[PDB]
């Protein structure tokens, strides 16, 4: 799980993306349970209501 | 007691699938576990488990 | 820690009612269920008991409930037992095998099925004497109207006042200040003597 | 003279601890003997390598073979029972002229017993090698592996 | 309940037998805990019906004797010896010295 | 050495063993062949497991004085490992090992708190 | 993937990485090449998440492309504990719990169990069976120095309940020694040693 | 013994008390039917321990007066408490506040200091030579 | 917050079991176990939104 | 505290048994029918009990090596329970158990300090 510690959710436009993954340089979308790329009209509002404006990595989530 | 690992001419450890042709051999190249080698992946863990499997009965 | 149950009026009533239900148990084809979404307990000696009875004959259920309630208040003072009786809606002079005001009030739950659904439940403070625990029960029965009677009688018995066990032990924090002061004053008296 | 007092008290502590330990051992030697006897396996665990215990005295061929095809299996020979097969060839028996002939087992259990028994009974019959070549047998062996 | 219908091939059953097979009542004991976080000092027990029949004894149990044995064979905090030694230490450190 | 190991593991192993005995006695209700050796595939190896009659605990064919006889597989589909496991069931079944108290008293570890292991919860819910 | 122009390429492309979102969205078009490719994929890797999604996709229209796959898997991994509903471990009885009999084993007809491990006939017969039982289900149980006890004795039996068996008294009553006697010996021997040392010196 | 052997034996001896509810009189069966209570759930030879029963009789007696009551808890988290989910639906009464005491076969640890202290302690004695 | 589809999100309560010796995370959701391999890209892309949307 | 309390159990039992003996002596005056076996109904079960001629303590029909025989009742009025209690009175009456010290030396408890129990309920009722 060490390589995933810098992964933070941050969505451009309405498509949920995952940043901070080093071995996958291209922007990798976020998949759902049925392995569908996540497109959400209110992604920014959801992220703000989850942690706030500032991005949160996986390391901060694990240290909660 | 000192443990050593069988390697080929390129200092790549011989897999277990060749054990039958290593026991019958007499001039096997061996690398001693005392000296650390960073080129072999997981050498420290392998030497650790080699030393640990000695002490089954004791 | 295996501790005894601290017997209390509503607990005695519930246990007597459950025993009477068990000794008149009859098979039935109705499905009776308990569904609790969340159970949260964070206080010590807060025992939780989820007993799932269900008797389809609700008339006999109220009969046994009133009988158990009468046997419970057989030890209370006369004025208190009587006033609690009118508060609940049960009259002692009436035979338990009769429809009372409480049953009439709780018949409004006849249409709904005999299922106990709690979205979220949390156990409050449970002050008990040492060696004993305060036990809370969630009892289901074969009719929601018998359940209505059950919780209303339980609340009425909870309305009484039982003196609480008070904790006199001070909160504990690691006391390095005392040993530090002791060392400092030992040095002080060493200097004074010298 | 504080140093002398400190030395005396620490040496007295050492001697007194020695005597206490001696008397406790004298009274509890039997007790610790049965405690160790009934808890002998608790001294050293058999997972010193971080892996489950393995008895090297009991030999298993599957520990070293990393190739499936090299392993010996029992396969259903169509219309002639069961045979023992591997990438090397079928397990055979001596023929009329000290040749190799595929030996055939009536039941899966008999084939398993013969193949995996401790007795060394390996007789390679390669149907794809030059001295003994059979197109149908070689095709079946290659297909069933 | 028929042993014949308990191992037959479902493809060769008539429609009526298929439905009758589908409309059986099956008893079901299971006391399942999907997720459990049990630490060193806690314990969990499960049962349905006779799933705990072997933990009950037909003969009566003298639980008083069980507690008496649990107290007899148990660690003894020697408060009498400790108090006597503490008193001796205090007397020696204050009066004797 | 023994006192420290016992303090660390004995009571936790006993509680876990009682829990799994209850679980397996619930599981054995209505099944008659659960007390017979079946070759269970654990991904990388096979193990000849049954359910112990007396304790209703998982039981496996043992390898000498070590742990269970884990027949390693050279791929996902290994007929040879399956057949050797069946051979063990028929022949080498006289020596068995049980999870929990017996494994702790024979090998020094219970197997319930080591992963991967055929007694552990993670390897059985995976 | 609304037209079959990419079928030929994706057929070979998705065997390497069957979990790719593009491969699953190609499967979701529900054409024969996609379903057959994933049937061949899942006959060997039926214990992978993309095979759960494949089963969710095909059923109930094209269950025949999953069942076959399952069969192959459960005839190769007969030792898998998850193929023990579709392929019962008993040698003679492999079809023991096929069809409406799937509900005779309450482990097969469980909500926690994934439906990719049952044939479609077992899947449709899973919800229409009657269970006159008496069950306790707890989704989560975090114990912190607690003693939970989940008993359900439910069919009418003898009312009286026997006392729990206490085990056997393994510990033996050995002949002990006085508690103060070790302390007495220690003090006496220390005093005697000191007295002899003082006298001889 | 197998079911066929059971049938053959009980047809050989149809008056044996051991097999009397596997082949009961039609009177008993129709009394049970007309009471809405199957005979095998209350008729005494069925309850007998030594009575021999076939598979069908056993799997039908196992469903005698069985109730259908379920408890479905969610995320339970208790600390320093006791949880007692009874789900009891029969005449049997759960033994409330019945302290279940077992034999605590406690193993007494002894005050044995690790004998690695033996050299160091000797060193302690040695420092008396500093006071000479 | 768990996305049951591309555009649908639902609040859920999950349990996580991590085994770092083999590198796998088992997520109990709705009573069902989902095994995610930490060495798989798709499993990572599915699990990470679940972890990073926790509260 | 637990050790001290379990130690004091014996003295508490002696005192309560003796006081109950005094109250039994006081109660059994002018009533010869209380000295014979009667089927006392406890709301849920019948017990065939009397007062011992020597110790003047409640003495009931014993069930094997256990406590007093409790004829379970299936209803408020259960004729069968009364009939069976009478049957025990007339046939199986040679095995008896007495509250107090015999109760303590046989089953481990005194009968008193236990609620509900036939000794305590009979002392409270009578």
């Amino acid at each position: 799980i060490d390589r995933l510690r810098r992964a933070n959710l941050a969505c451009e436009d309405d498509k949920l993306m995952i940043y901070g993954l080093p071995w996958m340089t291209t922007q990798t979308s976020a998949l759902s349970i049925n392995s569908k790329p996540i497109v959400y009209k209110d992604c920014a509002k959801l992220l703000r209501s989850i942690n706030g404006s500032q991005p949160v990595s996986l390391n901060d989530v694990l240290r909660r | 007691i000192k443990a050593k690992v069988a390697v080929d001419n390129k200092n790549v450890p011989i897999p277990c699938s060749k054990i039958n042709e290593v026991n019958n051999n007499k001039d096997v190249d061996t690398l001693y576990c005392d000296k650390d080698r960073d080129d072999i992946p997981g050498f420290a863990r392998s030497c650790y488990r080699a030393y640990s499997d000695l002490f089954f009965t004791t | 820690a295996e501790t005894k149950e601290f017997k209390t009026l509503y607990n005695l009533f519930i246990d007597s009612y459950l025993q009477k239900l068990a000794q008149h148990s009859i098979p039935t084809n109705v499905t009776c269920a308990i569904h609790i979404g969340e159970v949260i307990g964070q206080f010590k000696n807060c025992a939780l008991r989820i007993t799932n009875k269900c008797m389809s004959n609700s008339r006999l259920s109220f009969t046994l409930m009133v009988e158990s309630f009468i046997e419970v208040i057989s030890l209370l003072p006369e004025k208190d037992r009587r006033r609690i009786a009118e508060e609940i809606g049960i009259d002692l002079d009436d035979v338990p095998s009769a429809v009372s005001k409480l049953e009439k009030n709780c018949n409004a739950y006849a249409e709904v099925n005999n299922i106990i659904d709690i979205q979220k439940l949390d156990i409050g403070e449970c002050s008990a004497p040492p060696g004993q625990h305060m036990l809370l029960q969630i009892v289901n029965t074969g009719s929601a109207e018998a359940n209505c009677g059950l919780q209303t009688i339980v609340k009425s018995l909870n309305k009484i006042y039982v003196p609480p066990i008070i904790e006199n032990r001070l909160p504990y924090y690691d006391p390095w200040f005392l040993v530090g002061v002791a060392i400092i004053l030992v040095i002080f008296t060493v200097a004074i003597c010298s | 003279n504080s140093l002398s007092i400190f030395f005396i008290v620490v040496a007295t502590a050492a001697v007194c601890l020695l005597f206490i330990q001696g008397y406790s051992i004298y009274e509890n030697y039997g007790n610790i003997k049965e405690f160790n006897a009934t808890h002998a396996a608790f001294e050293y665990s058999k997972s010193i390598g971080g892996t489950p215990a393995l008895d090297r005295r009991v030999q298993d061929v599957n520990d070293t073979i990393s190739d499936v095809k090299q392993k010996w299996r029992c396969v259903v020979y169509p219309g002639n029972g069961f045979v023992s097969a591997s990438i090397f060839g079928f397990q055979a028996e001596v023929g009329p002229n000290n040749t190799r002939s595929i030996r055939k087992f009536n039941t899966m259990q008999q084939c398993i017993d013969f193949t995996f028994s401790d007795v060394i009974n390996i007789n390679i019959y390669n149907p794809c090698v030059v001295p003994n070549i059979n197109n149908a047998e070689c095709q079946f062996l290659k297909s069933v592996l | 309940w028929d042993p014949e219908c308990s191992n037959a091939n479902v493809n060769f059953l008539l429609t009526r037998n298929y439905n009758n097979l589908g409309l059986c009542n099956i008893v079901r004991c299971n006391t399942s805990v999907n997720n459990l976080q049990m630490d060193k000092t806690s314990s969990l027990r499960l049962s349905c019906g006779l799933s705990n029949s072997d933990r009950f004894s037909t003969v009566p149990v003298n639980r008083a004797k069980v507690v008496q044995h649990n107290i007899k064979h148990s660690f003894d905090l020697k408060l009498h010896l400790i108090s006597l030694l503490s008193l001796l230490v205090i007397w020696i450190l204050i009066v004797a010295i | 050495r023994i006192k420290n190991t016992v303090n660390d593991w004995k009571s936790l192993t006993d509680s876990k063993t009682k829990l799994e005995s209850d679980r397996g006695r619930l599981l054995a209700a209505g099944k008659d062949d659960i007390f017979e050796f079946k070759c269970v595939d654990f991904g990388a190896y096979f193990i000849a497991m049954r359910l112990d009659k007396k304790t209703y605990l998982p039981q496996a064919i043992r390898r000498g004085t070590g742990d269970a006889w884990m027949v390693k597989k050279a791929a996902k589909v290994d007929p040879s490992a399956q057949q050797f496991c069946q051979y063990l069931i028929k022949h080498k079944s006289n020596n068995v090992i049980t999870c929990g108290n017996e494994m702790l008293n024979e090998l020094g570890y219970s197997g319930y708190f080591m992963s991967p292991h055929w007694c552990s919860d993670f390897s059985n819910m995976e | 993937y609304k037209t079959e122009h990419c079928d030929d390429f994706m057929t070979g492309f998705c065997r390497n990485d069957p979990g790719n979102p593009n491969c699953l969205e190609w499967l979701r078009a529900k054409r024969k090449p996609a379903m057959s490719t994933y049937s061949d994929i899942c006959s060997k890797h039926m214990d992978a998440r993309y095979c759960s999604e494949f089963i969710r996709i095909i059923r109930p229209d094209y269950f025949t492309f999953g069942d076959t796959a399952l069969y192959v898997f459960c005839n190769d991994h007969k030792g898998n504990r998850n193929c023990w509903c579709a392929n019962y471990p008993k040698s003679n009885s492999g079809d023991k719990y096929l069809g409406p009999r799937v509900c005779w084993l309450h482990e097969c007809t469980d909500e926690s169990r994934d439906r990719k491990w049952l044939y479609y006939n077992q899947d449709v017969q899973r919800t229409r069976c009657k269970y006159v039982g008496c069950t306790i289900n707890v989704n989560s149980l975090a114990l912190k120095n607690s003693q939970a006890e989940l008993t359900s004795n439910c069919t009418r039996t003898t009312s009286a309940v026997g006392d729990v068996h206490p085990g056997e008294p393994v510990v033996k009553d050995k002949i002990k020694l006085p508690t103060w006697l070790g302390a007495a010996i220690t003090l006496v021997v220390i005093s005697v040693i000191f007295y002899f040392i003082s006298i001889y010196s | 013994m197998t079911d066929e052997q059971i049938y053959a034996f009980c047809d050989a001896n149809k008056d044996d008390i051991r097999c009397k509810c596997i082949y009961p009189d039609k009177s008993i069966v129709r009394i049970g039917i007309d009471t809405r209570l199957p005979y095998y759930c209350w008729y005494e030879p069925c309850k007998r321990s030594d009575a021999l029963l076939p598979a069908s009789l056993k799997k039908n007696i196992t469903k005698c007066n069985v109730s259908d009551c379920t408890i479905s808890l969610g995320n339970v988290s208790i600390t320093d408490s006791k949880l007692d989910v009874n789900n009891v639906c029969d005449s049997k009464r759960v033994a409330t506040e019945n302290i279940a005491v077992r034999y605590l076969n406690q193993e007494i640890r002894y005050p044995i200091i690790d004998i690695k202290w033996l050299p160091i302690g000797l060193l302690a004695l040695a420092i008396l030579i500093l006071a000479f | 917050a768990i996305f049951t589809d591309a555009s649908t999100v639902a609040s859920a309560q999950i349990h996580l079991y991590y085994n770092s010796n083999i590198g796998k995370i088992i997520m109990s959701l709705n009573g069902k176990k989902h095994t995610f391999n930490l060495y798989d890209d798709n499993d990572i892309r599915t699990l990470l939104p679940i972890l990073l949307l926790s509260k």
